[PDB]
């Protein structure tokens, strides 16, 4: 509990790779001071349910694990989020969530921000307020969560009147773009939360995708132990219980003995698969951590090839190339490619689909490219493969 | 400051002798105090002799209604005003160390036949709760009062709970002292969120 | 800005209400991030807060680092300490309560 809550109050402003650093850099500390902690806790399944989960995926949120952290810090918060977002999944992920509850959408330059505020605090309505960077100083009084109790009443200093806070309003600040900075006395009122992209979250994402096209069995597998920690244990209990109000009603009728002796049955066998996933949940592991380790080399020079593509702005302004167009290059390569049929080797098609997706990238990116930068980029490609590529020296000097 | 000196310690005549080696004292420490902490270092690092009678006029204050007192007490409100003017703007933890160590040998160079009672009492607080005058207070039982305050204080209004922390104490006395004199403006500068406007 | 002690003084009086284990708990603690510790191996109660305290130091000399490597960080208040205290409350109360 320690862990998670170290990592909801804190992480959140960090990428993926500086929350992992922090996570073990607290884990280290933990258990070198004997603190009794779960080793390889999965602070994403710890914090969260299947059904949750599925709900989130169900209103457009993403697969990534990060995106699965951002929502649990968006669940479990105790001073109101500042979603960072560069695109605009994460605006639409938190109207989908909160739709039933008639979230009012509105920004700090509109003209009625603030009648729209006293209108959701009075009928405790979440409010999405976007472009905080022009931030209105009127919800400090807010985001403190100040409050005055008068009578029973529970009452919010709004200006010099005065307003009733109402059971629940919980107000969801956004901006979208990445590289703005805040006074110290904004940034210590608000939860931090971020969805930027970046070179180990896009690693992630590869990694991840390339895991569920090819080899889906180890992709599955490495779920069933991730979901070993308490979903498959939550689950039973269902049966358990359902055993025990079986029970309750029949009254005793062992003349359908068979009857009850069905779900019995149940009862010992999804028991043993448990405790026989319980056995191989280390052999897996490095199993698992074997086949991830395979497919790294690809995800490394995807995570560089965006950032090269995303960084060619500076050599001419034409070349603007946004996170959809190489998301599109990496599914095209992937799941349309018509070297891939008639082999099947697991070790062949990696190689295929790498040499097609250097050249497939080259082919999409050059095409919008003048004839006197087509050297280059091919260069920096080739950079980038040679540092991909294991067995050769890196000819830094 | 050495006429103010005299003039201050003509509240008795047992302390009067000490006049010249407490200006001569104060002076140095000032010169210190002005040799260091230079403007380049942060943008309020300002020591004129406005310092020095700020300090002349705190001791004759802490002086006014105290009687017979001996010597070791008039160098521990000295060394009070000297914490309290010339340490409560230091922005490192070093410079204050720098601070208490130099007004630490300085007393001693300056008053070499004195107790060190000072030393031991190194927190050097001043209250007018627990007694009627100026009196130094013991670091528990301002602890005790305070958290007895704060008590009556959370139900009287602003139902947040504090922790009674060393700094919050010194923090505290430095603002009732403040806000004693008819013209305290202050001005807290820190972290937001560290305790300023609840103190 | 909160010292070390401030910083363990707090986290020891807002984690009082916690029923922490206190379990036998051998102690090869080692860590000296504050200096008042009790010289008596501490218990598990006081290990938590001194943890607590440590992960407060680690995010700032993360804040630091990253500051180094081409500044992009945002500070780190006291009202962040409090805010993880209460989650760490909170979640563990509701923790303990399915359990
Ligand atoms: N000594 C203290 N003990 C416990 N909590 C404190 C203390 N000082 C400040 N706080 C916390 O800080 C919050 C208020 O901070 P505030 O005084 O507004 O900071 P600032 O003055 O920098 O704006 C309160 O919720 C309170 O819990």
């Amino acid at each position: 509990c320690l862990l998670s809550a170290a990592f909801i109050a804190y992480a959140g402003y960090f990428d993926q790779q500086m929350r992992q650093n922090l996570f073990t850099t607290w884990s280290h500390h933990l258990q070198q001071a004997n603190i009794q902690f779960r080793t390889d806790i999965a602070r994403t399944e710890y914090l969260s349910n299947a059904d949750e989960r599925l709900r989130w995926q169900a209103s457009s949120l993403p697969a990534d694990d990060l995106c699965t952290e951002n929502a649990i810090m968006l669940k479990r918060f105790n001073r109101y989020p500042l979603i960072i977002d560069p695109s605009g999944q994460a605006t639409e992920f938190i109207m989908n969530e909160y739709k039933d509850r008639k979230i009012t959408r509105t920004s700090f330059l509109d003209d009625a921000f603030r009648k729209n505020l006293e209108s959701a605090l009075r009928f405790g309505n979440p409010l999405l307020v976007q472009d905080v960077e022009s931030y209105d100083p009127v919800l400090n009084p807010v985001l403190n969560r100040e409050v005055r109790r008068t009578g029973g009443r529970v009452l919010i200093t709004l200006g010099d009147q005065d307003i009733d806070l109402s059971p629940s309003f919980v107000i969801f600040l956004s901006t979208r773009d990445p590289t703005v900075e805040f006074p110290p006395d904004l940034c210590s009122r608000v939860t931090f939360v971020n969805f930027t992209v970046t070179r180990s979250s896009l690693q992630s994402q590869c990694l991840n995708e390339v895991l569920k096209a090819e080899r889906p069995d180890v992709d599955e597998k490495r779920s069933d132990l991730l979901k070993l920690q308490g979903e498959f244990q939550l689950r039973l209990r269902q049966l358990e219980k359902s055993l025990l109000q079986a029970l309750n009603e029949v009254k005793g009728r062992i003349l359908d003995d068979d009857t009850i002796i069905t779900t019995l049955e149940n009862l010992k066998r999804e028991a043993a698969e448990v405790t026989r996933k319980v056995e191989e949940t280390d052999i897996v592991m490095q199993e698992v951590e074997t086949v991830s380790q395979q497919y790294l080399p690809l995800s490394t020079a995807c995570s560089s090839i965006y950032f090269t593509m995303e960084s060619l702005k500076q050599i001419h302004f034409l070349y603007q190339y946004s996170l959809q167009f190489f998301l599109d290059i990496y599914h095209n390569v992937l799941y349309e490619n018509p070297n891939l049929k008639g082999v099947t080797d697991h070790t062949q098609r990696l190689s295929i689909i790498t040499k097609d997706l250097f050249q497939v990238a080259f082919n999409r990116v050059a095409r919008g490219m003048l004839h006197q930068d087509h050297i280059t980029f091919a260069m920096l490609l080739a950079r980038i493969k040679l540092k991909g590529t294991v067995g050769e020296p890196t000819y830094d000097a | 400051y050495g006429t103010f000196n005299r003039a201050m310690l003509r509240l008795i005549p047992s302390l009067r002798t000490y006049a010249e080696p407490l200006t001569a004292a104060m002076v140095e420490f000032y010169t210190m105090s002005q040799e260091r902490f230079t403007q380049d270092t942060q943008p309020h690092y300002i020591y004129s002799p406005r310092e020095m009678t700020r300090w002349v006029r705190g001791i004759f204050e802490a002086l006014r209604p105290l009687e017979t007192l001996p010597v070791e007490g008039l160098i521990r409100i000295w060394a009070h005003e000297a914490l309290r003017l010339f340490q409560d703007r230091l922005v490192e933890d070093e410079e204050r160390r720098w601070t208490d160590e130099n007004i630490d040998t300085v007393a001693l160079k300056h008053f070499p036949n004195i107790d060190r009672e000072k030393a031991m009492s190194r927190p050097i607080l001043y209250s007018n709760w627990l007694s009627k005058d100026y009196i130094p207070v013991d670091q528990e039982e301002l602890r005790d009062y305070v958290k007895a305050r704060l008590k009556v204080f959370y139900e009287e209004e602003l139902d947040v709970p504090l922790v009674l922390f060393n700094e919050v104490l010194d923090h505290v006395l430095r603002i009732d002292r403040i806000f004693r004199q008819p013209q305290g403006h202050l001005l807290l500068i820190g972290v937001s969120g560290a305790g300023k406007t609840t103190l | 800005d909160w010292s070390t002690e401030a910083l363990y003084q707090v986290g020891k009086e807002f984690t009082s209400k916690m029923d922490l284990e206190k379990p036998n708990y051998i102690v090869p603690d080692y860590m000296p991030v504050v200096y008042d510790k009790l010289p008596q191996p501490p218990s598990h109660r006081e290990a938590i807060v001194n943890s607590c305290v440590f992960v407060h130091q680690t995010l700032h000399q993360a804040n630091a680092r990253l500051a180094k490597r081409g500044g992009r960080t945002m500070a780190i208040t006291p009202r962040h300490y409090l805010d993880f205290i209460n989650h760490y409350a909170n979640l563990f109360h509701e923790k303990r309560s399915e359990l």
